[PDB]
């Protein structure tokens, strides 16, 4: 902090140590997405 | 007031890449601290810098 | 205690000394502040 | 011994020492006074779980403790000086009051209104500090022990209770407190006799001058003071001196009956309002 | 079957020390893991060793 202190029956300022702090949030994304297993068979077995 | 404008851009991430040693730390007390031996060198030098 | 330190780091297999037997010593409190699992721990992964 | 250095003897956490780092500058009392204590004996904790456990025991107990403020908390070791008569302290509020500031501080046992964990229950020990009250809310709540004393006199058993509760909650600078559901015990008795005496004697000095003055105020004035008070000659004035100081005998004494210890007197309060610059245990 | 003999003992005391290393986990959190600095090998070794 800054301070200011000024005149005679004015009041003043002690001291104001500021530690401050600032946090996160967990927001974890997730799409799906589909594959047909005749289409991973004709990977798998590869007919004639 | 508008241009189109070519602007630079990062094209890649960052990486908060934890020092061993950080997660020997965060395995001994749950508290990683960026830049652990830096600090470290802060204490066998002047603390405040 | 913080247990996952002393669950991944490296052990202190050491000269021990036991009274009984450990799980009725840790059952007696012999030892101070003990853990015990008889199982495949999965708690020392998730952190 | 002024500095008190103080084993903690007990199984502590890093979440303990991390509260009293930030409580520098609070009122601790130890019963012994060395250099070297043991936390059984530092702490106020340890004599308000009696088993009897009313304010008229631990009130009349802890004005043999010794208060200390706290000092250089770090790990294990408590720096505990012994204020000396007349130095400027600062303290740290342990009960919510903002000790409006120029004014004298005293002693309370414990809030009460339940049992506080003074810090934390550690291994089933808290560690509890007394109120430092600003001796306003310490004559108040010390009356009402003793109005409510005088009330189970001429009481049965329900008009206690029903007149009790109109006076238990306590509404204070910030702080509504709970009297301790009144448990009538000798130390009150002792002194609510000396108290009934001395409320004798006033009706025996009171030379109807002292006496009719309300009563010959009322016909010329109409003041707030004057009106509540309505529900609520001689040529010797040498010996209405002495009459009257006699009357202050007793009044600067039945005061003293319900008044406490002066204790820390406010130099400055910060506009934090939780530390406090005091001199004059 | 008392005998009254010279017995070898140590004439100083021990020394625990904190590292650079180790008093970062002070400042961190109160509490110190004696070896810190000798476990951060340990993550860029194997598993426990």
């Amino acid at each position: 902090v800054p301070r200011v202190a000024t005149g005679a029956g004015i009041p003043t300022s002690r001291q104001t140590t500021v530690m401050v702090s600032k946090y996160s949030e967990k927001s974890p994304i997730t799409i799906p997405f589909e594959i047909s297993a005749a289409c991973l068979t004709h990977l798998k077995e590869t007919f004639e | 007031s508008i241009r189109r404008t070519g602007v630079k851009t990062p094209a890649s991430y960052g990486k908060f890449v934890l020092s061993k040693e950080n997660a020997v730390t965060a395995i001994a007390h749950h508290a990683i601290m960026a830049d652990f031996s830096q600090h470290a060198d802060r204490i066998q030098q002047s603390s405040q810098k | 205690e913080n247990w996952t330190a002393t669950e991944l780091l490296p052990k202190l297999d050491v000269p021990i000394d036991l009274l009984t037997h450990i799980k009725l010593s840790v059952g007696e409190e012999m030892f101070n502040n003990f853990r015990l699992y008889y199982g495949d721990d999965p708690e020392r992964y998730n952190l | 011994e002024t500095t008190v250095l103080v084993t903690f003897e007990q199984r502590l956490t890093t979440g303990d020492v991390g509260k009293l780092s930030r409580l520098i500058g609070a009122v601790i009392p130890i019963p012994y006074r060395h250099h070297l204590l043991g936390s059984s004996q530092v702490g106020l904790d340890a004599v308000v779980k009696d088993k009897t456990r009313d304010y008229s025991r631990m009130r009349a107990r802890m004005r043999e403790m010794t208060l200390t403020i706290m000092r250089r908390v770090e790990g294990n070791q408590m720096i505990l000086g012994v204020p000396t008569h007349g130095q400027c302290y600062t303290i740290r509020n342990t009960g919510p009051v903002s000790w409006e500031k120029g004014d004298v501080l005293t002693t309370l046992p414990p809030v009460f209104s339940g049992e506080v964990t003074g810090l934390v229950s550690v291994s089933d020990w808290d560690l509890v500090l007394p109120w430092i009250v600003p001796m306003a809310l310490a004559t108040e709540i010390n009356q009402r022990m003793m109005m409510l004393a005088l009330l189970s006199l001429d009481r049965s058993h329900e008009e206690v209770r029903a007149a009790t509760a109109q006076l238990r909650v306590v509404r204070y600078r910030d702080a509504t407190l709970t009297l301790p559901e009144i448990t009538i015990d000798d130390t009150v008795l002792i002194d609510m006799r000396n108290v009934c005496i001395s409320l004798s004697m006033i009706a025996n000095l009171s030379s109807e001058v002292t006496l009719a003055y309300v009563r010959k105020l009322a016909l010329e004035d109409s003041n707030m003071l004057l009106m509540k008070c309505q529900e609520i000659y001689n040529i010797t004035p040498t010996e209405e001196l002495n009459k009257l100081t006699a009357l202050f005998v007793m009044i600067r004494q039945i005061t003293d009956v319900i008044s406490e210890q002066p204790a820390f007197l406010v130099c400055d309060v910060s506009p934090d309002d939780k530390s406090a610059l005091c001199i004059y245990k």
